[PDB]
């Protein structure tokens, strides 16, 4: 909301400046994004009036008489343009803000152009630029530097939370600011209305869509330019000045936070009908733009005989029929309250954001549409001279606020603080509100205006923003926590340690989106995603990865493009989305492998990701193994699912060659499993000094048969007293069965008690031989 | 490929339970707002004793069976990087670092002193030379026992509990009135366990700060504040917590024993 | 004392609006560019592991947390809830549609504002300082009355920044915590007892800290990158 310092200065007078507005206004509540002086006029530019206005024949200019002290013709081409009103008249040696060029007298066509009038874009006070300024055709006396009348303005770009409609309006504000101890000046409407009755009707078919509303009658009126200081300030709102009339009805909408609408009783017939549009009825908005309606679109329409039809759109725009232009003598004003979320609907219904609109879905003060009546009318009264009714058309008596109740000592309790009572209501009262009881709890009933206040807390905020949060003590708190609370990091806890672990182990960290592209479902081998997007961010991003590792690889590919590195090593920890929520961990590795940078040969493949993967279970403290399986993305023979702590989750392998060429990839490992690891309690055992007993064993099985189940039988069968099992070496073998291969295994024994008898040794080794190949 | 065979042979570290307990300890008093600082293994007999109320011919310094130095061209550090003088020896507990802390700080603070501390003893099962304690102090104005009390008992619900408790009965120390030792409730164990000794620090022991502080130059900075600080034995809980029964075990450099806690955490 | 824990980033309308004082055709609502799901057979989760119904989105902040663990918990407590969090936005060089925040929350009685001051007031320090301070202002939130935003004084780079929002834990938050509480058979336990929350934006702060330019960045797994910040500790 933009915000002009003398405007608003109106009616807080006292104001330091600009600066200290702005720091005042963020005590408040409202962050200033910009400010801005705005109204540079070189002395150059003077007040001219058209005394006479005549077309240069063949062409679409007119020549222009003007009085600007002495007398000076200039061409102009503008519209607008014609005898009777006061004009912008820059010189000849003029600097304006848009042509570089300085302004002269230049012949224009047969006649010598002295200097030009501007247009609100020439002069740098709006943005227009489609006709020129049009002014009193008295304002000032001709010739007088218009810099004289118009200075330049200081504007703050404010913002205003949905939660203070009432700061829609300048007015608002300054009810704040006087809050704060500054002088308030409320805007006196004086009026001098006459008995005689409406010449119209009105009648409310959807109440409740027009809960309240009212209607005012002026006549005589003399349309003509708005005087300097209101087309000052509606141009420094931002808004556009158009005639006294109009320019009055954004004025007051801008003063206090309600929309209005002035209609020319011409195209009202016999009255003023708030209802719901007919399917497919017509309307012609005041932007020009011929509209269809919906029939939830609330609308102002008017009925002659048996004849209805929409004069303009209920509190978003008005018709552009309807309108009032300089032949318009009578009228009526709209002056309502609408129903929010109708507007809302509407408004966004159609492709429309106005100040109206606007104000009226964050909310109208619901008593405040007479007061206003009686402020626009008497500024009609004023600037176009009006006769005004005393009567009002009304439609809907609404109900005031009730009393919230308040404990000063409450405050206080809250905020950390330690203000007077008396200090607090003085607050409250200068905000208006009203308070009665004694103490220690109060009737404290907001003023109608103020929407954000209905419970007590709201009316602590207000003590606290009023005396400021700067004022508010620092302190910490102490207490011993529920129970219930005890274990509570624990989850997070485990999963960091984890992810630093693996960062230690030798993977970097990395960060995918939670995206996934829905044709991924196919290019990698895998189910469709469960969960996907009614808004994507875009096709390739409009499901939910239910897998972590696709994403990896395809971060690997454009590294790749980007830079060339010889191997890489990574992992991700991400939520994946299936039928639950889940935690997901995956790694994938790929390069060369490790080994001496310069000598010949390389470890690395799948043999090398299993090997960090044991690695850091074995630094987990938890049992992992793997065992071949089918895997629809995994190349098969290099596939197989892993295997924590004698449990089942993920799975670890080569990416499946198909996938690894569809994408411009050569061979890369995987592994992804789920989240949280199992964990075994550690059962601390102690180790016994008695020596361990020795072993050289190999043994011959099948090619095809798995080192597990190798591994799983020697080892069930060791004994109780098998302290080690290893495999030192295994080869297919010359010397041995074509389908057979051979075995390293190493042994050791141990008794915590006593030292091992060789009796039991070569004994239990046999109880493994026995039922080793007896299988 | 056959994919149930051994990867590559890589090397999984582990972390020493002294480490993993003292850790756990420390991640604990960190929640309350206590920091971590260490101090000297090698200190002098003036911060080890003479600052803490501790005499030299009288009963007390003969509770700590202490190791004395010898041996030149050795520079022992003070509070504030200067040279200070007394007999070398070995930290007999981790309390000397409370004065070097408060000699180079100002209050109010909280800090927490893990430390290898030495004792002059005959090695057992259950006793060292060589050993770890673990120091708190908090000092500041308006500080009282009740506050102790409070910091034991989260220590105890953080280690045990919510079903644990705490115990304190009266005992005697000459860096301390009150004094008093402090038991803790094990639940599961269903014993109760001497934990270490804690109190409000006493008088003389401010003074010999405040007093060594004005020979450095600086203002006197504990004259008006209150302040309780505690000490337990790391390997005695670290016993109980991993249930270990041999406390020469931490000492003794066996593998089989220290990869017993590999993951840990 | 704040514990950490975390929440799903998918969430109901429930608890990512509803819960938290936030109106379905309000303004409000309007504050947060929501990103709605559709799809069957996904379970979602309460505080106690029921079911719950609403419209499936992407948690928009990490607030509904804040409900969730009131309901599962009994007050006094502290709490902070990292965690990724989605809006719908178009992706520049300081604004993303995917990112991170971080939540506070602290309820007991006698919970005041003096406290949540005090609580950034030691951030601050923490993180600059101790010539460092903080700035709050009043701002609006549907889940906080007083509501504030605060900014914190870089010493070093000599400059305000806007960290996050924060204030007082709103009556109607409470209120609806127990009334889940009781229609899931548990007794009320936030009556008569205040609190403090707030949320800051992770990246800004990181990429304040790290000295990272582009926000984009982080979601770019460009290797170059993340490995600049190998030794970070
Ligand atoms: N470190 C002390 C324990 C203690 C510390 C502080 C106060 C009281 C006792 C000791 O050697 O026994
Ligand atoms: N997460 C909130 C920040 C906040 C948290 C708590 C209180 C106030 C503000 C947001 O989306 O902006
Ligand atoms: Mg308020």
């Amino acid at each position: 909301m933009r915000v002009p310092f003398s405007w608003l200065k109106a009616y807080v007078p006292e104001l330091e400046s600009p600066e200290v507005l702005e720091e005042r206004l963020a005590g408040l509540g409202f962050e200033t994004d910009r400010i801005e002086r705005v109204f540079p006029i070189p002395r150059g530019v003077v007040f001219a009036r058209v005394l006479e206005a005549h077309p240069i024949p063949g062409t679409r200019l007119k020549r222009l008489v003007l009085d600007a002290g002495r007398t000076v013709e200039v061409v102009s081409g503008a519209e607008n343009a014609r005898k009777g009103i006061g004009v912008a008249l820059a010189l000849p040696g003029t600097e304006l803000p848009g042509l570089g060029q300085k302004v002269g007298e230049r012949v224009i066509q047969g006649v010598r152009s002295f200097g030009m009038a501007l247009s609100p874009r020439e002069l740098g006070v709006g943005e227009y630029g489609g006709g020129l300024l049009e002014f009193p055709e008295d304002a000032l006396p001709p010739g007088t530097p218009l810099s004289e009348a118009w200075p330049e303005e200081v504007v703050l770009d404010l913002e205003v939370t949905p939660n203070r409609p009432d700061a829609l309006g300048l007015l608002g504000l300054a009810r704040d600011l006087h809050a704060l101890g500054y002088a308030l000046v409320e805007p006196e409407a004086a009026l001098k209305a006459e008995a005689l009755p409406l010449p119209f009707a009105l009648k409310v078919e959807d109440p409740e869509g027009a809960p309240h509303f009212t209607l005012g009658y002026a006549f005589g009126l003399r349309v003509a330019p708005s005087p300097l200081w209101m087309q000052r300030a509606l141009f420094a709102a931002g808004m556009r000045p158009i005639n006294n009339v109009v320019d009055v009805t954004n004025y007051v909408m801008l003063e206090r936070a309600q929309p209005m609408h002035a209609f020319d009783l011409r195209f009202v017939g016999e009255g003023i009908a708030v209802r719901r549009a007919r399917e497919g009825e017509r309307l012609k908005t005041l932007d020009g733009v011929e509209r269809t309606l919906h029939p939830e679109d609330l609308v102002i329409a008017g009925w002659r005989g048996e004849e209805s039809f929409p004069l303009g759109l209920a509190g978003v725009m008005g018709g552009a029929e309807s309108e009032v232009r300089e032949d318009t003598e009578a009228i009526a004003l709209e002056v309502a309250c609408f129903d929010p979320v109708s507007i809302r609907k509407t408004a966004r219904r159609h492709g429309l954001r106005t100040e109206a609109s606007h104000r009226f879905e964050r909310g109208v003060d619901p008593l405040g549409q007479v007061p206003a009546q009686r402020r626009a009318l008497s500024l009609l009264q004023a600037l176009a001279g009006a006769r005004v009714a005393e009567a009002l058309l009304e439609a809907g008596s609404p109900k005031p606020p009730e009393a919230i109740p308040f404990r000063p000592e409450y405050a206080n309790r809250l905020l950390g603080t330690s203000y007077p009572e008396a200090e607090q209501i003085a607050i409250l009262k200068r905000l208006g509100c009203r308070v009665e009881g004694e103490g220690p709890t109060y009737r404290v009933t907001p003023p109608s205006h103020r929407l954000d206040l209905r419970l007590e807390e709201d009316l602590v905020e207000e003590v606290a923003r009023i005396q400021g949060y700067e004022t508010i003590p620092l302190a910490l708190p102490a207490f011993f926590p529920a129970p219930d609370n005890r274990g509570v990091e624990a989850p997070y806890r485990k999963e960091q340690r984890l992810r630093e672990v693996l960062s230690g182990l030798g993977f970097q960290e990395v960060y995918t989106y939670s995206f996934m592209d829905p044709e991924d479902a196919r290019r990698f081998r895998l189910d469709p995603p469960r969960l996907l997007l009614l808004n994507p961010l875009a096709p390739e991003k409009a499901a939910l990865r239910t897998h972590l590792f696709p994403g990896l690889v395809r971060v690997l590919k454009e590294n790749l493009d980007l830079d060339r590195p010889e191997r890489a090593l990574l992992f991700e920890v991400g939520r994946v989305f299936r039928e639950r929520e889940e935690t997901h961990l995956a790694g994938l590795l790929f390069g060369e492998g490790v080994g001496l940078p310069w000598a010949k040969e390389r470890l690395s493949g799948y043999f090398l990701l299993k090997g960090y993967l044991e690695a850091l279970f074995a630094r987990l403290g938890l049992a992992f193994r793997v065992e071949a399986q089918a895997f629809p993305f995994l190349h098969p023979g290099v596939s197989g699912r892993v295997l924590v702590e004698g449990e089942e989750v993920g799975f670890l392998g080569a990416l499946h060659p198909e996938i690894a060429q569809e994408l411009e990839l050569p061979p890369v490992h995987l592994f992804e499993l789920r989240l949280p690891l199992p964990d075994k309690p550690l059962a601390f055992q102690d180790p016994s000094r008695h020596p361990a007993a020795f072993r050289d064993l190999a043994v011959v099985v099948p090619a095809p048969t798995p080192y597990g189940e190798v591994e799983a039988l020697v080892r069930e069968a060791a004994g109780p007293y098998l302290e080690s099992l290893a495999l030192f070496d295994l080869y297919q073998g010359p010397p041995l069965p074509e389908g057979h291969k051979s075995l390293a295994f190493h042994l050791r024994f141990r008794h915590p008690k006593r030292t091992l008898r060789d009796e039991e040794v070569e004994e239990a080794v046999s109880r493994v031989a026995e039922a080793l190949r007896a299988r | 490929v056959d994919v149930s065979l051994p990867g590559a042979s890589l090397f999984s570290g582990g972390l020493h339970p002294i480490t993993l307990m003292e850790r756990e300890l420390v991640e604990i008093f960190r929640a309350l707002g206590y920091q971590a600082v260490e101090g000297p293994e090698v200190e002098s007999e003036f911060f080890n004793f003479d600052a803490l109320n501790i005499p030299e011919h009288h009963p007390a310094r003969d509770m700590w069976d202490t190791f004395w130095l010898t041996g030149e061209g050795f520079r022992l550090e003070g509070p504030l990087g200067e040279e200070v003088e007394g007999r070398l020896l070995l930290r007999t507990h981790t309390s000397p670092m409370q004065v070097r802390y408060m000699v180079a700080h100002t209050p109010p603070f909280r800090i927490v002193v893990p430390g290898r501390v030495f004792r002059f003893e005959q090695t057992d099962a259950t006793h060292e030379a060589v050993f770890h304690q673990l120091e708190g102090l908090v000092v500041g104005e308006g500080i009282a026992m009740a506050h102790l009390k409070g910091a034991i008992y989260e220590l105890a619900q953080a280690l045990f509990g919510p079903d644990s408790k705490v115990r304190f009965q009266p005992v005697y120390f000459p860096f301390v009135e009150p004094g008093a030792q402090f038991a803790v409730w094990w639940p599961e164990g269903g014993k109760w366990l001497e934990l270490g000794g804690a109190g409000m620090v006493h008088p003389k022991v401010f003074q010999a700060v405040d007093a060594y502080r004005e020979r450095l130059g600086l203002p006197p900075a504990y004259r008006g504040v209150t302040g309780f600080a505690f000490g337990l034995g790391v390997e005695r809980l670290a016993m109980l917590r991993y249930g270990i029964p041999d406390i020469r075990y931490f000492f003794g450099g066996r593998l089989k024993f220290l990869e017993q806690f590999k993951g840990v955490l």
